[PDB]
């Protein structure tokens, strides 16, 4: 716009909290699809849901990481990752059931001199491979579940040998997108690239995807956030360039059923 | 001929 | 009201251009595909396209019969110390790898189910016996209902289970099943647990397997020779193939690129490297 | 002849098949129906009437008139669990050999809302609040009355109204549940508790029995027929 | 004489019909048409001689 | 009975026909359908999204990360490729694995033109000009800027528009080409070089990578349904 | 209850027909139509939230 | 080894109706196929076979052919495969136009590649009049019964 | 009129409650 | 959908028509109408670019 | 923001209305009224406090 | 319903 | 009776 607007320069509003970004490559609706609250022609449990609005659906910022030449990538669940977060955590535990959809904004700035180009795609039920070559399926819901901090790839798939008291923790390779399936065709996905030299963010805005209205959120992750550098960091002449990568993502149309005591899970 | 339901 | 055997697009002739239209630079960041035609890039002449994507519609790529499962059963002398075998499975399209790869371009589907059921017989004893036309009782066993312990039990009257009883050597059996699952759709992948484990319970008491919903998704097929013990053993076969009709599919995901490993997306080492040599200057 | 290619599935066997046949008595003179009292169009009318819950199914109870006898007395207040339930309404042992219970072996898969009503049985003189409640599934099952209270629940005051219902809603992620043990499909906590206590005047039984039932609502049903493992044939 | 009636349509690929031509004389030899009645469980739920109105006192 | 005969094709089992059967299951109640997001009504449709091409499949960097960086450099100007692949979307190595290749896998023609997108993704400071090239089969492929040249090409200027697409336009003697290795239906050639040089100011990067992306345009079909060689199980 | 529907004719030797009778009350007895639907590929192809001009700076 | 058959599909390697054919330079038609199945007990034994199930299946170039009788590839999740049972009436399919030019041509004077000279002479050959190597692909036949002690 | 393949009543939405009105309290003893 | 056409009818015992019905949606599946047309043999037998008047000399 | 023009990066300011710990962490402080600056061309950013409050004036 | 030729 | 598509 002939007023000054732009592609690139974007402002997000949920809550109590705004997001201003200035290098942005357009952003995200995963499928087309805006999230929406649960309709009374696809409604299923019956009771009265608890719908948290502003109290929920406002952005969370998780722990920030470190993005590295030696980086492989980073994975997270949802709502796995904010199981912890105010009153979202608090409503998705108090509840059998819980749906939502979220907006989520990975930051990373760097330098006209750094270069580099990160992969963000969000899988819809992202199963990932397991440690064992003598037990399938093994990984532990405390393993599958990091919260917040999230998992890493690694570029080598290396066997848990320890039969007596097995790691039982996800091995995923970063090629096989972590679960068996060639990483170059995760563009079928939702996704953006943050590439440096053009953007400093990534943005996708994901409906509640799953094969049922609404389900267990403590049992079931509805999408899994996968980070992965597709082409490495690289800073002027430095050997061991350091840029952060920082997550914020928003609960958006949340709603709960099924209400009781407090879940307390065991975590670790 | 055909009935219809 | 755009068909699947509609004709697709039309090349429109183009020809030379100087602007500041810039089709052909564009920015993937943004997690678009360029929409790009040949004409926005070279000169073009007019083409009539009489081609179709008919063949590659969600049906038309499912509409084939696969084998899911090979039943073994057989029917032994009366004398025999080991006993009468009848065959037991877990309904599922994962024992095979074939059409499990297709279903799983997707993350989830609805579908009807056509299944179809080859079945073969032959002698294993260098005898010079021989035997009467079998016929093969097949008992769908939905979760919940009784499973055989012997050939000849109670459960094979099926009074409410539905059961085939299919002759030998006449054209093989076929029924059809209607959507049965407990979801508004089938997940081809459910990353998740079926329960929570709680802190004031035992690890064990909370622990189940990653990525698997019901124990006993849909149930067992049954499979049993009716006639009666023969002095010549005769071994049969029972092949299964399933067809999905009326198929509906969403979320595309990266088709299995390494050897599969179990009902889950497990990977075996020594299988991780699909990919050959080939030099990048080289054609 | 009419050119004809036979398909498969020929000459098979479906027992569950819908087809014509030729009758073996042809002309045969029918008797008419009479209007007989008590007829039924589908098998959850059943279902939707009340039968008595074997609560107590312990050792020495079960298989005895006992087992539907639950045991209140006028003991002080305490936040314990009067009766503890769960919502698998086909398998939990205590609601599987129900009318209801009976009905959902005869198919692997069952929706909609209950309702769980009890009968006070002490005498006139004998008063007392109850807790009744439902949990949903995934926290720990209530053992107290501080969590049940969380939950879905009724406080039944006892009175001329000698009975009390609550009703178990449909609160599910599936669209159906399995008839089966199943933690994905599990129904969650059904427990009863003392509100405040029976209190009862001098000259009257200290101890007394409430009965409970259980029946399907309106807006439930089943589906996927199955044989019951409820009854068996061997040899 | 083909009866043509209606499927109620499950999972998809207007009405979809199918088509029923009866072969027989005897009414026995017909399939069946599972085009059937419910009825409200009243004789077995409500069997009661004054009407239940449920928010009322069921004893007054 | 109705007089019939029996044709050829009698009790056969044709995997690919289309035949009604009996349903094993009568009036069960199906689940509806809810709008799940991300609904695909033809497989052509995946092969229109962009997916990333594994171009360096040397034996060191093939099946790693690696195999998809192209790297480039700020050396003095040459005439020779950067790379070279041939257009067999289905058999060449680079290309048959990516999701284009994988579903055309399961067909055996092939017709319709495609798209290449290169993305740089070197630093904001560094800039280039670079030729990607197509070249019809039927003459020596290219291996210096010269002869690419000659062909359908794009010259590609660096800067704030990050990628560029060269459209391989349908250009075929047969209407449809075989998704296997055959000289009769072969494609030619794509290639990259250098058209001016990267430049970049100090204090930065001299190396950098670009990636590719290949997808269908809108006049992309593929017909003849068959089994893929991507995915075995022996025993 | 005869459905009659067109055949696309690829080979030649009017429109050629042919003609379909559902014979079960279940529809997922009957045989597949392949009268299928296309879709627009936007839902993946072009995700975003701001409408593409291809002419058009994808960046501006 | 168990015996399956793998035959490259064409009209060549019979006369007949290759001649009629050869009236004509190109040609479009559906094809028809009847499948005639005759099975007979080969050694001087006394033993017997119950009833054989055969497996034709059409392998299109490219997909996978079958290395054993029992392999992987006789899944068929999407090659059209006829299970056929002895005794009963012929097997028969139809098959479209399934060219992939607008006719087939039942003469091509000319060859699949150029040879260049900057390439070496093996490289730039091949057969005269052969177009697609593998031209319709292959139909591959199997006894889909297990072992039997009489063969 | 009603047909065995019918769906089932709708839920209809109800809130909060305070009045003179019993559901909840019965008496199984009339034989309903 | 049943198409009605003609027999030629040799030898004899109006005009005897035969019935055809098309089972299957592709027309590859159809039996052969034989219903076919001739054409005049002039581009094998007169390929001369000035027409031939066979009463005239072929050559002046 | 006073640095040059190659210098990037993004802040987060907040706002906690009273009653809790003062946040000493960007934890605590993400949870309450914030903006995500991300610095750019438009070298300044703000964020309002909105009056939220317990009496309908407060004391200076 | 019906074609006649 | 009949339906045309
Ligand atoms: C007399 C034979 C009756 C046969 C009855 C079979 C009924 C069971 C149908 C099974 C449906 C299997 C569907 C495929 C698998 C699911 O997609 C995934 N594992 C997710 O739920
Ligand atoms: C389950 C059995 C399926 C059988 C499928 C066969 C498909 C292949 C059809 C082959 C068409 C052969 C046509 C004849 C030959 C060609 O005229 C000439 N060699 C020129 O192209
Ligand atoms: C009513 O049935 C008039 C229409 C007739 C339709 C064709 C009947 C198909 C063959 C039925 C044969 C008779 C059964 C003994
Ligand atoms: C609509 O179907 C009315 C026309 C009937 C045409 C003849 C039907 C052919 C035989 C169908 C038999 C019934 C299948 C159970
Ligand atoms: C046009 O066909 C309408 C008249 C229908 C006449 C009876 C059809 C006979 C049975 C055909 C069955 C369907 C073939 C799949």
């Amino acid at each position: 716009e002939a007023c000054g607007y732009s592609d690139r320069v974007l402002q997000l509003t949920l809550g109590n909290s705004t997001i201003t970004t200035q290098e942005a490559a357009n952003s995200v609706v995963a499928y087309g699809r805006w999230p929406e609250y649960l309709r009374d022609s696809e409604a299923n449990p019956v009771d009265q849901p608890t719908e948290p609005d502003v109290a929920a659906c406002r952005f969370y910022t998780l722990d920030t990481v470190s993005w590295t030449k030696e980086s492989r990538g980073w994975w997270w669940k949802l709502p796995d990752a904010l199981r912890d977060m105010g009153l979202f955590g608090q409503n998705m535990y108090y509840h059998y059931l819980g749906r939502s959809g979220y907006t989520v904004h990975v930051q990373c700035n760097a330098s006209k001199f750094h270069q580099g180009a990160l992969g963000v795609f969000a899988v819809p039920e992202m199963c990932l491979a397991g440690d064992s070559n003598t037990t399938t399926m093994h990984t532990s819901y405390q393993n599958a579940n990091p919260g917040e901090k999230g998992g890493t790839f690694t570029g080598t798939f290396t066997p848990d040998n320890n039969q007596t008291s097995p790691a039982r923790r996800f091995c995923p390779v970063d090629y096989l997108l972590g679960n068996g399936t060639l990483l170059g065709n995760a563009f079928v996905f939702p996704h953006q690239i943050i590439n440096l030299r053009t953007n400093n963010c990534a943005t996708l805005v994901l409906p509640y995807v799953n094969s049922l209205s609404i389900d267990s959120m403590v049992k079931h992750n509805n999408w899994g956030i996968a980070i992965l550098p597709l082409a490495p960091l690289n800073f002027a002449s430095e050997s061991s360039p350091e840029i952060p990568i920082t997550l914020t993502i928003a609960p958006m149309c949340c709603e709960f059923n099924g209400l009781r005591n407090i879940t307390l899970p065991r975590l670790q | 001929g055909s009935s219809s339901t | 009201a755009a068909t699947s055997r509609d004709a697709l697009p039309n090349t429109e002739a183009s020809g030379p251009t100087h602007s500041k239209e810039i089709p052909a630079l564009t920015a993937v960041e943004t997690g678009a595909t360029n929409p790009l035609v040949p004409s926005d890039t070279v000169q073009t002449r007019h083409v009539v396209q009489h081609r179709s994507r008919s063949e590659s519609s969600i049906e038309s790529f499912f509409a084939r019969g696969a084998c899911v499962t090979i039943m073994t059963v057989d029917n032994p002398a009366s004398t025999t110390n080991k006993d009468k075998l009848f065959a037991v499975w877990k309904i599922t399209y994962k024992d095979t790898v074939q059409l499990r790869r297709k279903l799983e371009f997707f993350t989830y589907s609805r579908f009807d189910m056509e299944l179809t059921f080859v079945v073969t017989a032959n002698f294993t004893e260098t005898n010079n016996g021989h035997a009467l036309n079998q016929v093969y009782q097949i008992m769908y066993i939905p979760p919940g209902a009784p499973v055989p312990e012997k050939w000849d039990d109670y459960t094979w009257q099926t009074s409410s289970n539905p059961s085939i009883f299919y002759t030998y050597g006449t054209a093989p059996a076929r029924i059809s099943v209607p959507y049965v699952g407990i979801s508004n759709a089938y997940s081809h992948f459910y990353d998740g647990f079926s329960k929570v484990p709680l802190k004031d319970q035992s690890a064990a008491l909370g622990d189940s397997l990653y990525g698997a919903a019901s124990l006993n998704d849909f149930g067992i097929l049954a499979v049993r020779v009716v006639n009666d013990h023969n002095p010549t053993k005769v071994t049969s076969k029972i092949r299964v193939y399933l067809k999905p009709k009326h198929i509906r599919v969403w979320c595309p995901r990266p088709p299995r690129a390494v050897a599969y490993y179990g009902p889950g997306v497990d990977y075996k080492d020594g299988t991780l490297t699909p990919l050959s040599t080939k030099d990048l200057t080289t054609y | 002849g009419l050119p004809v290619m036979n398909t498969p599935g020929s000459n098979q066997y479906l027992t569950a098949d819908n087809f014509q046949s030729p009758c073996a008595l042809p002309e045969f003179d029918v008797t008419p129906p009479i209007d007989i009292p008590g007829e039924v169009k589908n098998m959850m009318e059943l279902a939707e009437i009340d039968t008595m819950i074997p609560f107590d199914l312990s050792a020495t109870k079960k298989n005895t008139m006992e087992m539907y006898r639950v045991r209140l007395s006028d003991k002080p207040h305490t936040d314990d669990p009067i009766l503890c339930l769960s919502l698998s309404p086909a398998s939990d042992p205590r609601l599987s050999h129900t009318m209801l219970g009976e009905i959902l072996n005869y198919y692997t898969h069952w929706a909609g809302s209950l309702k769980f009503t009890f009968l006070f049985c002490g005498s006139m003189m004998a008063t007392g609040k109850l807790l009744v409640s439902y949990a949903p599934p995934g926290a720990d099952p209530p053992k107290k009355r501080k969590e049940a209270m969380l939950g879905t629940h009724v406080i039944w005051d006892i009175g001329l109204q000698s009975s009390c219902t609550m009703v178990v809603p449909w609160i599910s992620n599936t669209t159906y549940r399995q008839t089966i043990d199943d933690s994905f499909t599990e129904g969650g906590y059904i427990s009863v508790f003392y509100q405040t206590r029976i209190v009862v005047p001098l000259s009257t039984p200290r101890e007394m029995d409430i009965l409970g039932f259980v029946s399907a609502c309106n807006d439930f049903s089943v589906r996927l027929l199955r044989d019951t493992t409820h009854i068996e044939q061997k040899a | 004489g083909a009866q043509v009636s209606s499927q109620k349509v499950g999972a998809h690929e207007s009405t979809i019909n199918y088509t029923t031509i009866n072969y027989y004389r005897d009414s026995a030899s017909n399939a069946a048409s599972k085009q059937d009645f419910s009825q409200d469980p009243s004789k077995f739920t409500e069997p009661i001689k004054d009407v239940l109105i449920k928010t009322a006192p069921m004893l007054n």
